[PDB]
């Protein structure tokens, strides 16, 4: 504890996110919505938009 | 206002021993990577040393304006090398005032 | 847990001691890096070894 600020210990937590084409398992607090078809509208299908 | 200059020439320079000598935050180098210094090599090496306060640390940079950059110590616009700075409140401070 | 001189070594495309022999990150790494001081938990006066 008597060392300088450049030699002090540091706790490092590294988080890695697997962004691939696999189906998702980790998704946060966002509610779902009933679907709609045969009319042009914004869709959030599988996270991908359009 | 009276910073010294040390000529460094004809030296086998290992730059990994600097991290074991001073407890600094960042090994700030402008025109070269700090970790790449072993491979490439240059002709002449200079070393400078001075003590400033915390408000004017950012003025030691190319193209900077301030009290130190105008009246005390000015860096060239095309500077390459490394600038090493660290806090020294445990050595350069006195309870009666370091004058 | 690493010291204060190796905080910048945990980065994609980094070279050093921790980045070369202890913990190497990929070049296309996505994610977040969290670092904070722990001098009150990981330091001892007799020597934390």
């Amino acid at each position: 504890p008597t060392y300088g600020v450049g030699h002090q210990p540091y706790r490092v937590v590294v988080l890695s996110f697997e962004l691939l084409h696999a189906p998702a398992t980790v998704c946060g607090p966002k509610k779902s919505t009933n679907l709609v078809k045969n009319k042009c509208v914004n869709f959030n299908f599988n996270g991908l938009t359009g | 206002y009276a910073w010294n200059r040390k000529r460094i020439s004809n030296c086998v320079a290992d730059y990994s021993v600097i991290y074991n000598f001073a407890p600094f935050f960042a090994f700030k180098c402008y025109g070269v990577s700090p970790t790449k210094l072993n491979d490439l090599c240059f002709t002449n090496v200079y070393a400078d040393s001075f003590v400033i306060r915390g408000n004017e640390v950012s003025q030691i940079a190319p193209g900077q304006t301030g009290n130190i950059a105008d009246y005390n110590y000015k860096l060239p616009d095309d500077f390459t090398g490394c600038v090493i700075a660290w806090n020294s409140n445990k050595l350069d401070s006195k309870p009666s005032g370091n004058y």
